[PDB]
């Protein structure tokens, strides 16, 4: 997927929260997780 | 690890380890020196079908 | 079982007069019948406001064939605002030991499965109404397993008798009876099949040889004690031997390869010996006392440990 | 941390392979085959060919040389998987049980497997009888022909540690050939826990048998299972008992006219005999003689269509279903993925 | 086909159609029904003109058969005809009205006690859907590269004709007319 | 092929008519590809000379094929009373020269 | 004029997936019976004599 | 029964249960009410339905077995008083003859198959 | 689902129709070999 540990130390941060689950068709990895998932280790 | 089997609990212990050969070409020798006891007796077992 | 245990929640609402919830104090332990394992179900499903079928109102016997399609738990206790229980396919609980109280005029020695059954007997249909909701909460009574064997067949024998006495019980020499309804043809027949099904596919090719047995046991009777008192005084087979001599058939197809026999007793024991949980339900439940006594009276607490 | 119990059992690599299926398939254990000639020689209906099931189970033996073993969920699938509905997949299952198993020709096995299975239920040794089931894979060692595996027989599939601190969990990992609900296939679509089922079905006809596995999940127990098997598999009962009694042979016509001890119970005049006259020719020999015949009867071991088990249970607020496709190397298949599956096994329950 | 229904029989059905409770009550008809079909099916075969009936699957059988005593004309029989004895080609007479013939083409349908029934590989005719026996309205008439034939009644009831023991053609009479009606194989 | 001679003594074709060609009394004993002798446990000790699907499946260059036979799988075993063809579990680094 | 059955019927519970045992059913119309007419061959006026 | 067979194959590995003497008066009582049950089951069954032996056995008899399976389709003789009675014999045998077991073992750091004589892990069903 | 009623079709299904007396003495049946047709 994507680094989990480059997202932890991010380069600037969004404003506006929206649903991005709408906006789905624009990205090449998306994953929804619901509290913790077990992949995320 | 820690797993309990029988009343008692086994502690398995493990460790990974690699093995890398830097050899380019033949760097190790087996010899054969001498010849210790024949297993198979040298006898007359003819075969079935 | 889970490693923590599983405890649903059965949501109390909020209008309920002090003389309707101080008389649910009294539910410590009770068998209530879930539909899901959802953690939190709603009073409106667990009484028998949700039990009722289209326009038809159920009947003693039919009202068991919605409790093999439900499940049942056990209330380990009653919070002011809402009922903790647990249920017994999931997990019992960390322990597996689960406090229930009686409901049956009926003594509990040790050991005994514990099945249930509805409130079929006179003097006992007790249910706690609650006024302020329109609940009605029917509790169904623990009772031992061999009872629960008799009061199934004495139910089904009696819609029987009305497609074209009986109620008359004993245990521990106390006699104790039944209410006489009429029943509705949809759950006899619900039954009759039941029955027959589980019967015919008891009957093989072996069991022409052990018809044959049938005058070997009328004249073994009359030897050893054991065996008058195994047929029956109010018995068939007894009838059977006055009348009727038969004999088995002289050759077999394949007679050596096979054991005809054997065949016939694997499969009476899948049927005929399955049926007692076919017309009930599962006897999940049983008593191991640890240090209060061996017998466990009527109107008091026993602990509970699981079974098959 | 909670409580799981371990398995570990060295086991030839015939017909599993735990570096194909990676960690979390279901895995069915074998009795030895040795018995499996003379049962079929002893528990067979007569009329019919005994020495059947060794000759299809030897020609197998005879194939994986160009000890009872172990058999993955994945053989067994891709085995019985010309007779499924979405055959697409079907087409998938087997497309990498030939790709990814360690050896050549895996063809002679499915078509020889598979086959073992059409001799499995003519020879009436059924294989739920000698299927049972074992653990999901949280690690192994391998070598050639042989492998080291090591299985959860009870507990939550989701505490064992694999080995590796990279990946140190696993998941259940389906076909998706087989995973078929019983909820939103019944119109129960309300939340709550769910249970999973093996069923295995037979159809007994003359060399045209089937074998289907399933991995079903449902929300009823096992004492409200039986209507609702037969509620698919309704002709499958029908044809069990009308094309499975074959070679029988029937007396015919009517020798067993009707049964009269209610014709002779009410009588007085009826002649009678107490327990000291019976087995004996002076006294039974005027009563009335009976001789009932019993050949070419459906019998309950010729009317079989299923036979389940219990598998676990799912015990969160709702089942979490996932639906993906993974790399098995160059082939990707349909997958049904289980969340926080908890295991817990039980008997075999013929649906006969 | 007198052969056949000489001593009075029982139509066993040959094939496999489930029925309905309801349609009890058509194949009662057919009872009824049946000895008119059996001289209108002589009718029409007779009511043919002789240059067009030998468009028909009995008269390509026949041709088939007489030049094994070649390929017919018009490549009608399928590929596999001459491969085993179960590879019919039937005809569709009209079971109800006036009994014609509802064929384009003759449509070959092989088989297997029972027996299923399944089509084979291949400008639209609606007879060519359906399965012998399988709906009302067709009565069928198959053969064989044996030339034995079978009459398929609707419901799967039937019962296998033999025509080769009597069909009387002389060899000059054969051979004068394989050759003008078939073709010889590359 | 025996249009050509035998690269060993390259003045015949071979030295056995009934061992060498296909399909000869040799070949229909001792072929793992018919399957004769393959339900019997006893070891037959020419299945690695007559089977030509596992010389032709091995490869030719000699940098590899002496050190694999350096640490061969023996077919026979040791433990066994006779003499059996190996079971599955068993591995033993024993050197070919055949 | 019944034909004879052994078997009087039964009730097959079919979802729509999980169909096994392809056989086929016999199909009749939707108009009444009353309309499906016997067959009537016409003889011609002339004969071929 | 045989009385008024004994190999066994596990593992492929070869019973024997024959070796007798008291054995066989030992188990008496087993036998004694294994047939009776039988014997009387096919007896009321038979009285209800008087036509389960003389119907033909592959004509009528799967014409009437099938029936029994379809859900949807709706002096005096001591009868109805033998049905309570014998389900509470067959209901008792049961328990006993089922033999449900209480024992799993999950074998963990030694040989698959446990031999005679062994010590062999045990799990409960959680 | 579909639910319907069901008959198997079983070989014993047989079917008995009745013929006329003067059936087969019919002057299609009995052709003779040379006809005015």
């Amino acid at each position: 997927g994507y680094r989990y540990a480059a997202a932890m130390v991010p380069t600037g941060s969004l404003l506006s929260t929206i649903e991005v689950a709408s906006h789905r068709r624009l990205f090449d990895f998306f994953s929804r997780v619901r509290s913790d998932a077990n992949s995320l280790y | 690890a820690r797993h309990e089997t029988g009343g008692g609990v086994n502690f398995t212990l493990t460790q990974p380890r690699g093995n890398v050969d830097l050899g380019v070409g033949y760097t190790a020798v087996v010899a054969t020196a001498t010849v210790r006891n024949p297993v198979t007796d040298m006898g007359n077992l003819p075969q079935n079908f | 079982m889970l490693a923590d245990g599983f405890e649903t929640d059965i949501a109390i609402p909020s209008g309920i007069s002090r003389p309707d919830a101080a008389a649910l104090q009294r539910c410590e332990g009770r068998v209530v019948f879930l539909p899901t394992i959802r953690r939190q179900l709603t009073l409106a499903d667990v009484a028998h406001e949700s039990f009722v079928s289209g326009g038809v109102s159920p009947d003693t016997l039919g009202l068991l064939l919605a409790y093999r399609r439900r499940f049942p738990a056990v209330i380990t206790r009653v919070l002011p605002t809402r009922i903790v229980a647990c249920p017994l396919d999931v997990g019992l609980t960390h322990a597996g030991t689960v406090n229930l109280r009686n409901t049956s005029p009926v003594d509990l020695c040790n050991g005994d499965p514990i099945s249930l059954v509805p409130p079929v007997f006179e003097g006992q249909a007790t249910d706690v109404r609650l006024d302020s909701l329109d609940l009605t909460l029917r509790f169904p009574v623990p009772l031992p397993s061999p009872l629960a064997r008799e009061i199934v067949a004495r139910l089904v024998a009696r819609g029987i008798r009305d497609l074209n006495d009986l109620n008359v019980l004993y245990y521990n020499g106390s006699r104790l009876s039944l209410l006489a309804d009429v029943q509705q043809l949809g759950p006899v027949n619900a039954e009759l099949r039941s029955l027959v099904l589980n019967m015919v596919y008891s009957i093989t090719e072996g069991t022409t040889i052990i018809l044959t047995l049938i005058p070997r046991l009328f004249a073994l009777s009359a030897q050893d004690g054991y065996v008058n008192a195994l047929l029956q005084m109010q018995s068939v087979t007894r009838e059977a031997a006055q009348l009727i001599h038969p004999e088995a058939p002289a050759l077999m197809q394949d007679g050596e390869r096979r054991l005809p026999l054997y065949e016939a007793l694997v499969a009476w024991l899948t049927h005929a010996g399955q049926l007692g949980d076919t017309l009930a339900l599962a006897p999940v439940v049983r008593v191991c006392t640890f240090d209060g006594a061996a017998v466990v009276r009527s109107g008091d607490m026993a602990p509970v440990i699981r079974y098959p | 941390s909670p409580r799981h119990h371990l398995t570990r059992q060295v086991i030839l690599t015939d017909l599993c392979q735990p570096n194909a299926d990676r960690a979390g398939t279901l895995l069915l254990a074998l009795r030895h085959p040795a018995d499996l000639p003379h049962l079929a020689h002893q528990r067979a209906p007569p009329g019919r060919q005994t020495e059947r099931l060794g000759e299809a189970w030897g020609q197998l033996m005879e194939a994986t040389a160009l000890r009872a073993g172990l058999v993955s969920f994945n053989f067994l699938v891709a085995a019985c998987a010309a007779s499924y509905d979405a055959r697409d997949a079907a087409d998938a299952v087997r497309a990498h049980v030939t790709a990814n198993y360690r050896g050549t020709r895996v063809g002679a096995r499915l078509d020889r497997f598979s086959e073992c299975l059409r001799a499995m239920v003519h020879t009436h040794v059924f294989p739920h009888e000698v299927m049972r089931f074992f653990g999901g894979l949280v690690s192994w060692v391998t070598q050639d022909e042989l492998a080291s595996v090591t299985a959860v027989c009870a507990g939550p599939q989701e505490a064992a540690h694999t080995g590796h601190p990279g990946r140190p969990r696993s998941a259940v990992i389906l076909p998706a050939c087989a995973f078929v609900d019983l909820d939103a296939e019944l119109g129960l679509g309300g939340p709550g826990a769910a249970f999973l089922y093996l069923v295995f079905t037979y159809r007994q006809r003359r060399d045209q048998e089937l074998c289907c596995v399933y991995v079903i999940k449902s929300q009823l127990p096992p004492r409200g299972l039986e209507p609702a098997l037969e509620r698919l598999f309704g002709r499958l009962r029908i044809t069990n008992t009308i094309h499975g009694t074959e070679d029988m042979t029937p007396p015919a016509p009517n020798r067993n006219p009707d049964f009269p001890l209610a014709g002779l119970a009410a009588n007085p005049q009826t002649p009678r005999c107490s327990a000291g006259q019976v087995t004996n020719p002076q006294f039974a020999d005027r009563l009335y003689r009976w001789q009932p015949d019993l050949r070419g009867r459906p019998t309950a071991r010729t009317c079989t269509y299923a036979a389940f088990a219990e598998l676990g249970m799912m015990p969160e607020d709702s089942p979490r279903c996932l639906h993906r496709t993974e790399r098995f190397g160059a082939v990707s298949v349909p997958v049904v993925i289980l969340e926080g599956v908890v295991w817990r096994p039980g008997e075999w329950r013929a649906c006969a | 086909i007198r052969a056949a229904l000489q001593g009075g029989p029982r139509i066993s059905q040959r094939l496999r159609y489930d029925f309905g409770p309801d349609q009890r009550a058509w194949l009662g008809e057919v009872t009824r029904r049946f000895p008119i079909l059996l001289e209108n099916l002589m009718r029409a075969v007779e009511g043919t003109a002789p240059d067009a009936f030998f468009h028909t699957a009995y008269a390509l059988a026949v041709l088939a058969h007489l030049g094994g005593r070649v390929v017919p004309l018009g490549d009608d029989l399928p590929a596999r005809f001459a491969d085993s004895d179960g590879h019919y080609v039937f005809d569709y007479y009209s079971t109800s009205g006036d009994t014609l013939r509802l064929n384009n083409r003759p449509i070959a349908v092989a088989m297997d006690e029972q027996s299923k029934c399944r089509f084979m590989e291949a400008p639209r005719r609606v007879c060519e859907q359906y399965l012998p026996g399988e709906s009302y309205a067709y009565l069928c008439l198959g053969f064989n590269r044996r030339l034995c034939g079978i009459v398929v009644f609707p419901g799967g009831f039937a019962f296998t004709i033999n025509i080769a023991a009597y069909l009387s053609l002389s060899d000059p009479v054969a051979r004068a007319a394989v050759l003008r009606f078939c073709r010889k194989v590359s | 092929d025996h249009g050509q001679s035998d690269p060993s003594r390259a003045f015949a074709a071979t030295a056995n008519p009934w061992a060498s060609q296909r399909f000869s009394y040799g070949d229909l004993l001792y072929n793992g590809a018919y399957h004769l002798n393959g339900a019997s446990p006893v070891l037959s000790p020419c299945f690695k000379f007559f089977t030509s699907a596992d010389i032709a499946a091995k490869h030719r260059c000699l940098e590899r094929l002496i050190v694999e036979t350096g640490s061969a799988v023996s077919t026979a075993t040791a433990a066994s009373d006779v003499q059996f063809k190996r079971p599955p579990g068993c591995r033993e680094l024993v050197e070919d020269p055949c | 004029m019944d034909p004879y059955c052994p078997f009087d019927a039964l009730d097959v519970w079919e979802h729509r997936r999980f169909i096994v045992a392809d056989s086929r059913n016999f199909i009749t119309p939707e108009f009444p019976r009353d309309f499906w007419m016997s067959p009537v061959f016409n003889l011609p006026r002339e004969t071929a004599a």
